[PDB]
RNA sequence: CAACAGCUGGUUCCAAUCGAAACAUGUCGAAGCAUGACCUCCGCCGAGGUAGUCUGUGAGGUAGAGCGACCGAUUGGUCCUGUCAAACUCCAAACUUACAGACGCCGUUUGACGCGGGGAUUCCGGUGCGCGGGGUAAGCCUGUGUACCAGGAGGGGAACAACCCAGAGAUAGGUUAAGGUCCCCAAGUGUGGAUUAAGUGUAAUCCUCUGAAGGUGGUCUCGAGCCCUAGACAGCCGGGAUGUUGGCUUAGAAGCAGCCAUCAUUUAAAGAGUGCGUAACAGCUCACCGGCCGAGGUUUGAGGCGCCCAAAAUGAUCGGGACUCAAAUCCACCACCGAGACCUGUCCGUACC
RNA sequence: GCCGGGCAGUUUGACUGGGGCGGUACGCGCUCGAAAAGAUAUCGAGCGCGCCCUAUGGCUAUCUCAGCCGGGGACCCGGCGAAGAGUGCAAGAGCAAAAGAUAGCUUGACAGUGUUCUUCCCAACGAGGAACGCUGACGCGAAAGCGUGGUCUAGCGAACCAAUUAGCCUGCUUGAUGCGGGCAAUUGAUGACAGAAAAGCUACCCUAGGGAUAACAGAGUCGUCACUCGCAAGAGCACAUAUCGACCGAGUGGCUUGCUACCUCGAUGUCGGUUCCCUCCAUCCUGCCCGUGCAGAAGCGGGCAAGGGUGAGGUUGUU
RNA sequence: UUAGGCGGCCACAGCGGUGGGGUUGCCUCCCGUACCCAUCCCGAACACGGAAGAUAAGCCCACCAGCGUUCCGGGGAGUACUGGAGUGCGCGAGCCUCUGGGAAACCCGGUUCGCCGCCACC
């Protein structure tokens, strides 16, 4: 924190576990909330979960704006009702100065060449219109699940889009 | 490292379909005298092989030295002279449009 | 077909014919009555059947100057089985004497010959007997000892043709014998591995088929 | 055929394009050289799409800007070229009257201006109008910009040079 | 002894033609050299040349995309289902590029293309844009393509190396470019229409112009849902039945924590009750009932102008004044101002005939 | 001959987000970076070579595996089985009647001399390397043909001097002997790898320069720091919003810190203190207010508001 | 070629599946090891010799589309992206217009169960 020179993409490439080792583990629950197995796809009611911006969340991010999401989920009476699913996963790794590599801004560091920040921290990334986490069953109530995300966004870098069923 | 073998990557590759060992009327194929002939190296090649840099350039044959035909790109190498150095195998194509 | 994501080798292959890798092989050596897409001098084996062919590649082709295959021999000659190899010495043999020397042979057409010094009267040939030349390909097949391949390949060498082989890959003789040892030259058939199958208890006559040869090297009629 | 002026002058970009606008002729801002639409031709005028202004004129629209703006190999008298400084009354150069009639057989096709009556591009405009479109060039036509097409379009620009 | 230095400083008349390099290889080399690239001069040669485009014949695996195509990542379930890749690829551009023909342009008195030779300077670069790699980032470091500054005037941008127009002989008249037309200041207090009340704004780009995930039934414009002449809103006005506190549960549970039931009566109508509320009652409300004239009403999304989330150090600011049916903003439009550019007279230089 | 800073002359490298320490990106090979031709940087990412092999070379002939199942984790029989079991070593690429395996034979890992490409794109530059010839002599094959080492790209080293290989040239009037000088070539090192024989201290210092390059201050920036706003999970007996308030998102300030290596090295006087002036908020008190989990009293939180006020001492140079 | 050999392009040819064909002309399966030759053990294979018997495999011929592949119509889509231009919009990120190009996934319907060359041959 606070999640600034992280999520913008002005990198490219890996992921790559080869290359990387030490990545920390990520702190994000399970991406399969509700009950699964059952095709939770009969439903009436929608979705939501769109980002309307650029990119990359941190585990950081999602993990707590997804559980907390969910917990505002609860209400309909624990397991009885919606699937959740998360899109996207942190895979993406970022680094962090290490002063080594270059000087200035970060993924540079003191020297030429020599370390390139330390990892610490995944973030998945998005674009412009994705769905970040969607779901939904039967209008339980008006839209419980609508509230949800409400909560859900409002921890997340971008402005996210309720996004109509 | 620096070699003959320097970053190819795709240009040298063949891949999936035309792999294995190629045709050999190809490789067998006689031009004589300026004909213009592009250059190349098809893969699945292990001889008659020019450099990596000029490859995709035409050059005129000339005479044949060894089995292998002087031809190479006879042509200018960037804006410039008609250098030529020339041994390609009838292993790299020939032909002009 | 598939997702054709693969491409598919086939050509000849697909359902085997040709092998590729070689008959490749063959054909560098220009060989042939001339030059040759493909040359041969074929060898097939079939259950009681041997072929012997014999031409040069062609675009879409590969004809065949002259043919063998016992079975028309006997077109004078005898009844007897045409999966052995005493017959498949015969043919092989027999073509040659047709693909060797009759419509043509070796490299030997109108005109002048190719560059070299090289001039092919009647009777044994100037300058050498050594430019007759046919390469026999076994078609997919597999190289053995004294094994009818090769032996369709023996005769069909004494026939005029002459071909690059190695001996001692050969049956030597007996299974495929010479007249007399002493004089190579011969026109020679054997079929000793079924004799003395019994000793002469009875039935089969190596004899007859000398009787063959007798009449290939000679004035024959086709 | 195409009526070629150079609205944006070469700033220095791009050098692909200028080279483009030179070998046309016109190495100057408000020149104009008139183009037959042809491979060879179009392509090049295409690539120098976004610096200048470009149409079919129509004839009648094209006699106004020779006779004003006209010819001669050697930029001299009988400057104002007209129809008697055309066709060669006499012995000299020729084609047809010498007016219209040559801004007639140009806009079909050839002959071009050096290949008859031997005085060669460019024209040399004067630029002026109220105004061109909006000021500085912009994306097009479809938008404040002299850019692009329009058979009278480039009527106005060429009139009132 | 006028030591030597690859280091700092300095090196004195006019004009005309051309016009860089801040890069590559080697170097006890990185504050220096040499050799190439590149600049210039001279001699030779002799007819073609190729900065642009088109077509033809070839080269290519980046963008994107995809992986029931390899590969390696990466969910869940009882085949369905959820995701990815600089060092993945069944695919696959734009585009860059060899060669040729064509058009164009150029060259044969201005001799190109090219060959040989003399003289260099130069090897601290920089910025914009596009593509980048590193870095939290930087008026950062380091590449690449290109145009510019350096070494480029002049017009504009308040000022201002590289942003816009524009590439410049002298002098003169004229018309435009960028930009601008309320004043300062040349040209409009221009036209048709709409938004804005915040002085928002009057700020292209940017170290530079902040503003991200405070308020406004001021006014205008646009959209969506529901309700209405079987009379809506107010829609507005007034009212908010008996068994009974239904049974259970509970400390309580009385329409309204929860579970079960949801009948019946008296009715014009009124649920074993829609929400608020109480400890439970009470109370308010609907839901529900009555009345009332007559035409739209209500809910909500968006935008325009204005009005009254967002903290900094000497005196506030769009360049300033000041401006609001604008001198702001958006959509259209008319007429003007305004360079050395473009046009035009004369002259000068240079090249060529 | 040995000892021998007692004394003399010298050297003690370069790169490098200043230098030093660390490291080498100081010679070389592969993938990616690299923007689909070519070329392309950083103390850029991943990782290798400075050998090994007489076969692990050369040619020719012949050419079924992992694994699973069934029948008697060794082995034997059968079945399934395109390849999950190779090619010395990084990486990428090549290869199936083979370049891989097995067997046999063989020494082309030969001598001599070229052409060309590479090294060094374009575009000059050595050693080294490679491709492709020829001359001579061989090997294997029926033959075409293959073999100029190991499928391809790493595995390398000048001049001088010595040793070594074969023949020849030559040494001052002349012959003989001895011992020399030379033409062609092989081996021996310079890895700071296009090649010097080479350790440190200086605060006793000195010179030449540099803001081409650090310390201090900086105008730009605002990650850091300070403060605010949006959303409001949650907590506060019940109650988000008396009060406390996470995650995430948006900002403002220019007091801290860092960055810029942009400014200054022909010099912008250090820290702390002091004295004297002005300012900022975003208000600690005082005034006037709103809310309260406000009975009162005492508080807590919020609003307007900068008129005035907001100190003395002990340790420590201290801030 | 009423069945062959050598190929070119190298899935439009792949995967899977149905039907038909010969017996003395072909290809095989097949029969059999005296010989040339052969299995680290097996005439399995390779090699040789041969026709008692078959079409059942293979092969050749006709055909099917479920999977894979190729191309095409229509839709997606003139969308995504993009070369050139703009005193067009937006605080900004970014968007828009004009001009010149122009995709992928997927869906529905067709196409594809090879095409071609030489030679030999009832």
């Amino acid at each position: 924190r606070p999640a600034r020179c992280y999520r913008y993409q002005k990198n490219k490439p890996y992921p790559k576990s080869r290359y990387n080792r030490a990545v920390p583990d990520s702190k994000i629950r399970i991406y399969d909330l509700g009950k699964k197995k059952a095709t939770v796809d009969e439903f009436p009611l929608c979705v939501h979960l769109v980002s309307n911006e650029l990119e990359q969340l941190s585990s950081e991010a999602l993990e707590a704006a997804r559980i907390c999401a969910n917990k505002y989920m609860t209400t309909v009476s624990g397991r009885d009702a919606f699937h959740l699913r998360v899109r996207v996963h942190p895979f993406h790794v970022l680094r962090i100065n290490k002063m080594l590599s270059c000087a200035g801004a970060d993924r540079l560091q003191q020297g030429m060449r020599g370390a390139w920040g330390k990892p610490h921290g995944l973030a998945a990334r998005v674009d412009i219109g994705q769905i970040i986490f969607s779901v939904r069953t039967k209008d339980s109530n008006k839209d419980v699940v609508v509230e949800g995300l409400r909560r859900a966004r409002y921890k997340f870098p971008g402005q996210q889009k309720i996004i109509l069923s | 490292s620096h070699g003959y073998r320097s970053r190819t990557r795709y240009m040298f590759q063949r891949d999936f379909r035309k792999h294995g060992a190629v045709h050999l009327s190809t490789y067998l194929k006689v031009y004589k005298v300026g004909d213009i002939v592009d250059i190349k190296a098809n893969g699945s090649i292990q001889k008659g092989m020019p450099h990596k840099f000029y490859q995709g350039k035409t050059g005129v044959v000339y005479n044949v030295t060894k089995s292998s035909v002087g031809v190479i790109i006879n042509k200018m190498v960037g804006n410039r002279y008609l250098e030529k150095r020339l041994n390609l195998r009838v292993e790299h194509i020939k032909h002009s449009k | 077909a598939y997702s054709s994501r693969f491409q598919t080798p086939f050509r000849r292959r697909r359902e085997g014919k040709t092998d590729y890798y070689q008959r490749k092989r063959l054909v560098t050596q220009h060989k042939a009555k001339y030059n040759t897409p493909k040359y041969r001098l074929v060898v097939r084996f079939t259950n009681k059947d041997i072929i012997c062919q014999i031409i040069s590649s062609t675009i879409t082709g590969d004809v065949v100057l002259a043919a063998a295959y016992s079975h028309e021999l006997p077109r004078y000659g005898i009844t007897h089985g045409l999966t052995n190899w005493a017959a498949a010495y015969a043919t092989g043999l027999l073509i040659a004497r047709r693909t060797l020397q009759r419509l043509g042979l070796d490299e030997t057409y109108k005109g002048v010959e190719e560059v070299e010094g090289e001039y092919e009267l009647t009777e044994a040939v100037e300058d050498g007997p050594r430019p007759f030349k046919v390469f026999l390909d076994i078609g997919l097949q597999r190289t053995t000892t004294g094994a009818r391949v090769f032996g369709a390949l023996k005769g069909a060498s004494d026939g005029g043709l002459y071909v690059p082989h190695s001996e001692n890959r050969f049956p030597g003789w007996d299974f495929e014998t010479e007249e007399i040892d002493p004089e190579l030259l011969r026109s020679y058939i054997f079929g000793g591995h079924v004799s003395q199958y019994m000793e002469e208890l009875a039935d089969d006559d190596e004899e007859r088929f000398s009787e063959l040869f007798k009449g290939y090297l000679a004035d024959d009629i086709d | 055929l195409v009526f070629v002026v150079r609205i944006k002058g070469i700033n220095k970009i791009p050098p692909k394009p200028r080279k483009v606008l030179q070998l046309l002729r016109l190495t100057r801002i408000n020149s104009g050289t008139f183009v037959k639409v042809t491979k060879a031709t179009l392509e090049l005028l295409k690539l120098i799409e976004p610096y200048v202004a470009y149409g079919y004129p129509s004839y009648s629209t094209i006699r106004q800007l020779v006779y004003k703006r006209g010819f001669g190999k050697i930029n001299k008298q009988r400057v104002p070229l007209s129809d008697n400084a055309i066709i060669e009354a006499n012995l000299g150069k020729y084609g047809i009257l010498s007016i219209d009639d040559l801004i007639h057989e140009i806009i079909t096709v050839g002959p071009h201006f050096k290949q008859a009556n031997n005085f060669l591009w460019p024209f040399k405009l004067s630029n002026p109008s109220g105004g061109w479109g909006v000021p500085r060039k912009f994306k097009h036509f479809i938008q404040g910009g002299s850019f692009g097409n329009r058979e009278e379009f480039i009527n106005k620009l060429v009139k009132s040079m």
